[PDB]
């Protein structure tokens, strides 16, 4: 799952299996922001059955 | 309507006072849809009888 933590500022990283630890906080913040944004929905009432 | 309310009250919790004779027969806790289908079958029976 490394590719998630190298998405923000690892433009200098060469290897595909590596990531820079110093941007871990920035990557985590971006991940959390996207997590919140993806969940902005209103629940819908569909229907039931006994 | 009297025939309807009398019968439907014997498969649901309705506060319409009826002496009950068929409690020893198992049945579920009828919901709106189930009562609707039951009434549908009751209604057609009367129309075809008259």
């Amino acid at each position: 799952n490394i590719h998630l933590f190298k998405q923000l500022l690892n433009t200098e990283t060469l290897s595909v299996r590596g990531a820079n630890p110093l941007m871990f906080r920035a990557n985590v913040l971006h991940m959390l922001l996207e997590f919140v944004l993806d969940n902005l929905y209103l629940n819908r009432h569909t229907g039931f059955s006994q | 309507v009297q025939t309807l309310v009398t019968l439907v009250a014997q498969i649901s919790e309705t506060q319409y006072p009826v002496d009950r004779y068929l409690d020893w027969i198992p049945s579920l806790r009828a919901s709106a849809a189930t009562a609707a289908t039951f009434a549908e079958w009751v209604n057609t029976s009367m129309k075809t009888a008259f």
